[PDB]
């Protein structure tokens, strides 16, 4: 009922087996994804990666990438993906709280974007510890 | 034209409410 | 005499400029949704659902116009 | 009015029961579960 | 055709049309609400199954509109949704043709313009109600906020906005009555079939719609 | 007389015109609206929700329009 | 007379101010149909009902029109 | 006479002009609206009440040409 | 007399504004057709197929005009 | 006489001609707005306001030619 | 007398407002089936086969446009 | 007379036609400034200022066409 | 006499509305062919060909106008 | 007599007809304005003078034609 | 006479309309023709040649219209 | 007499209708120009010279309309 | 008389409508020329002398209109 | 007599539909122009010089329709 994704990492290949829906998050925004989807380009980012199993809503945290997705062969670029909640839940909501704690400085233009990557990555990483 | 059958939809209106209210609403 | 007459061309300009523009909005949402049925073969039957209760709107704003033009047309409450 | 009337409410009869049938199934299955 | 009143004469002119409809439109309402739960069991039986929904589906829209406190106003929403969908199905359900009225004609009870006007004005009253309840007593809503050139502009759109929901419950309903009155009125009764389930489905979605807008200006009150 | 054909002329320009621009409106709506439940299968019951009130905000103008039409014809306070 | 000469400039200004919309909207209505059908090569029925579907809503208006026109030509109440 | 035949004019001119553009503007609203929605289904509580608002402001316009139209044709200070 | 005067100008605005709208409907669907067929090789039949019925329902509408105004030019049922 | 039916069409035709464009803009802004406001769920407060403020400018627009039709209709100080 | 010079009318307007949209849309056609076919070198038979065909169907309106006209002005059945 | 007749219905065609494009305008200023804004959570309060002045000058014209207005209807130099 | 007057005034009316559309059309065409042209510098004689062929049945239809307007000019049926 | 008030016709239809225009100008200009000032936030100064000698373009072209419509209503030299 | 008047203006709005049409459209063509040659640099021969041929279609389509607007001009065969 | 108030209404058809358009353009200049201005800042007074070469062009247009019009109310060579 | 007052009438219709779309359409040729200029400063010699033959078209055509104008007003054959 | 002010109605029609439709197209091909002179700083003058040359043509057809209507005004070979 499902296609084949490949959620590729820099030096991981994590899981080729497949699922119903892909509702991956671009700059633009989210786009649910089924079986025989059209051969669309996406620019997926910072966002999370809700995934349908067909019978759970298992929930991927992924930091960014890209997404190349076609007729049941879809493929995402992730920059870097964990599967599920492979972060600790505590440790999830503390991860938030620790890049909170180091987006507080301000530095010109400059090192703001180190601040909005660390915000943003906290906060698709404060996913896994809401479910 | 505005006549009375105003009130008397009003007035039929809030028994039907407190009637729903005390027959299938708090039930 | 000139009351009927102009009744009917009431009904006549009604009927066109009523038909005129819901046409070019039906056909623009089913273009659009055409095109996004084709970009997602999976919620075909609700997306059709949803059409169809959107063009029984347009179309219900069209049968009013019909409806008014056979008020005007087959009996007038003037002539 | 009544043979249009007669139509819509057999039709009406019939889906709603059929949608009816999906909402209790959705009850039912909380329940159950 | 006819839509003004028969002269029931009491104190002033009154219109007996939407009187009839109005009660026997409650009567029916009330005595399918009382007859299914008199005895209801945690199981959706019969008619419990169907009321348990109409609550179910009210809840869910009255809770994502108003806000938090939802439930003090849940039996007047509930109200003014089911009397309106009651009423939209009962004038075109109901044969008022092979019976007479003599002074006038009556067929359903939004059609005169006094019960849109009325349950417009109880629930903008609602509405002010609810906002001198919340917000103080010397200055609600009106208040202007943003620029000082708000006020009147503020209560005129508050005072339009009941004018508004009656003025779209009488369009509606005028619209199924005259287009279920000039198609049977074309030819016999066998053309107009498409056109009146259109007519029932815009009754159905005119009852919803209707529900959301109150729902939407008890969150305004909310406000 | 003159006045009662005015008047349907009026009813017949006031129809018309109202049922023009809304068909077109409510059809654009509903093209974007289809192109986005396409786009997202999830949340379709409340973009259906939403699009019948927008769409019974412009049939209600429409409707406005022709209750101001109907009252020119049926039982006009002028003729 | 008069009314029978203003009830066909009526017939034909409803025909033409009719057919003027919704042949645009059939028109883009096809073309982004087809663009889709072209991008997926595998609902092309199931695409082809829904256009069927929506062009006959559109005709159904054109129609309404036209006999809302062939009423006034042929049989008119008023003249 | 003629007075009261023109106020009923200008009130179906007001009420058809007022109606066309607002059912436009809605739509273009309901459309993009309903578009982000489906981009976004986090804030479709507030999204819905600011399209309220903004469809409360649209058909106030409405309302407000609706109501002068009513003055002029129920109780007109004229006529 | 002046009745068929009429009549014929009626035809001729018909004919007129009948053509003018549909000619540019199809004219869209055909350019965004022959680009959808361009861009892929494999389902041309299908797609003239489809084109083919909406060209159709256009030209039916265009002939539905026609049609009217030919009953007005040959034989008229005023004049 | 005809100086009062002038001055009612003059009250009309503003309050349909102010009321066509600013409906079409307020709802083009909300559009905008409703997308921008889903892009970013952030500073929906800020931009309700602002929005709300713009919407008072239209709003302000359209009651200045309501108000310019109300005092031609109630009292107009050339009739 | 005054009837064949209203038919010679009605022609000459029937021709411009058919050969007005028709052109218009042919062009547009034209224009993006050019910017396809130098996107695709392939399939420019069958590509040229089917804007003839929709360009016959767009020439065929206005070749019944110009038949209209001609049979109002050759031999006129009014005039 | 018929002087102060015409200065109401200029003063009415010059309040409509001021008010109809200014609308849209300032929507349409609205629209992408919010867009803007949202897609700018910095400088919304010089964006806010630009958008004053502008719309102040936007208002400012349709003042003057209101105060042309005003200056026709109560204290006319004609009439 | 008049006859012969308003047959000049058809010709005139029948060659600008003929002439108008069309040249949009052609332009449009040649515009986005030529940027197809540059896109892919290879098929530009059967590119000019397939554009030839459409321009022609464009002027075709031109020269139908223009024929129907030399017709009502030179020998014209009605005088 | 006839005079001023035909003056007066032309000073309204000159200042809702200027007017009009340049108001959805100055509303394009603003909106994209903004929508560069937001994408840039370093030379709004600048870009907010610049701004303001085209808005001071726009408001001079209507400035005279507020003005001609003042020469035409307080001191003609015609009437 | 009146003939000789009512062919003047015959030809003046031949010419007219027939000028509109064929800038815009000869100006399109310019404008994406330009973008295209300097998009390649290589074909500006060639590319030069084809807008030339289609520039000379539309200004042969002109050149008609101007050749009936001096046919009626100068040696009218009515008058 | 009547021909002062034809120059008047002249005049003032040549206002509006001149700086109807010319105010859309520098408007449509002055939005692409700040977002050019804003995409960079380096050669924004190279970029404001020309463009105010440009809106001088077009107000040069406005003020030969406006002397026009001028011409015509102050001291017109007819009256 | 009369027919020199219709010939005058007949050359300024002429010219107006002869200047008003060929300047959009070389306005519209001169922007996306100076963009395309603009993304290649290679061959601009080559692109201005297509864009002087393309304006020298545009150009003729309301020269032939000027002149069409000219004629009826220095020395017309009627009047 | 008529004839003057007749001539002077034509010459402010020529004036203010000729300075239309120029002014829009010069402010399209100046925005253009300038996103195109910021998006390459290289080549301003020579842009400069271009756009200057086409801005001639457009002020050139302006120019020629203001002369046209100073010809009409100040010396008209008819009045």
């Amino acid at each position: 009922m499902t296609l084949n994704l490949c959620v590729l990492t820099p030096n991981r290949s994590i899981w080729n087996s497949e699922v119903k829906e892909i509702i991956l998050s671009t700059n633009s925004g989210q786009i649910g994804v089924l079986p025989n989807h059209a051969p669309t380009a996406t620019a997926v980012d910072i966002g999370i990666l809700r995934i349908r199993l067909n019978d759970q809503w298992l929930t991927l945290a992924l930091m960014g990438g890209f997404a190349r997705i076609g007729n049941n062969e879809i493929t995402i670029l992730v920059n870097d993906a964990e599967r599920g909640s492979d972060i600790d839940p505590q440790e999830a909501q503390q991860t938030l709280e620790i890049a909170e704690a180091n987006l507080r400085k301000a530095e010109g233009k400059r090192q703001k974007i180190e601040a909005n990557l660390a915000l943003r990555r906290a906060r698709t990483r404060v996913e896994a510890s809401n479910t | 034209d505005f006549n009375l059958t105003l009130p008397i939809i009003m007035a039929e209106f809030l028994f039907l409410m407190f009637a729903l209210d005390k027959i299938y609403y708090t039930p | 005499p000139l009351i009927a007459a102009a009744s009917v061309i009431a009904a006549g300009l009604a009927v066109g400029l009523a038909s005129i523009g819901p046409g070019v909005g039906q056909g623009t949402a089913a273009g659009q949704a055409v095109e996004g049925i084709a970009r997602q073969p999976e919620a075909e039957g609700k997306i059709r659902g949803t059409l169809l209760l959107s063009l029984a709107f347009m179309e219900a704003l069209t049968i009013y116009g019909l409806v008014v033009a056979l008020a005007l047309l087959f009996a007038n409450p003037f002539v | 009015n009544l043979i249009n009337l007669s139509v819509v409410l057999g039709v009406l009869i019939f889906f709603g029961k059929g949608v009816l049938s999906d909402l209790l199934d959705n009850r039912k299955q909380r329940i159950l579960n | 055709v006819g839509q003004h009143f028969y002269w029931q004469i009491g104190g002033f002119q009154i219109h007996g049309q939407v009187l009839i409809t109005s009660w026997v439109v409650i009567a029916i309402l009330l005595g399918s609400a009382a007859i299914a739960v008199r005895s209801p069991q945690t199981i959706p039986t019969g008619g419990q199954n169907f009321f348990e929904y109409v609550l179910e589906f009210i809840r869910d829209v009255s809770k994502t509109q108003i806000g938090e406190e939802y439930r003090p106003w849940v039996p007047f929403i509930g109200t003014m949704f089911l009397f309106i969908f009651v009423s939209n199905w009962s004038g075109a359900l109901l044969p008022w043709k092979i019976i007479q009225l003599p002074h006038g004609e009556l067929a359903a009870p939004t059609n005169d313009i006094n019960t849109t006007v009325a349950l417009a004005l109880l629930t903008s009253v609602a509405y002010f109600y609810a906002g001198l309840t919340k917000k103080g007593l010397g200055y609600f809503g009106k208040y202007i906020q943003p620029t000082p050139i708000l006020l009147p502009i503020n209560i005129l759109e508050d005072f339009t906005k009941p004018l508004s929901l009656s003025f779209r419950l009488f369009g509606n309903i005028l619209a199924d009555e005259l287009v279920v009155v000039v198609l049977v009125s074309l030819v016999p009764l066998v053309v107009p079939i498409p056109v009146m389930f259109l007519g029932l489905f815009t009754s159905g979605i005119q009852a919803l719609i209707f529900a959301t807008l109150a729902a939407a200006y008890i969150g305004e009150s909310l406000e």
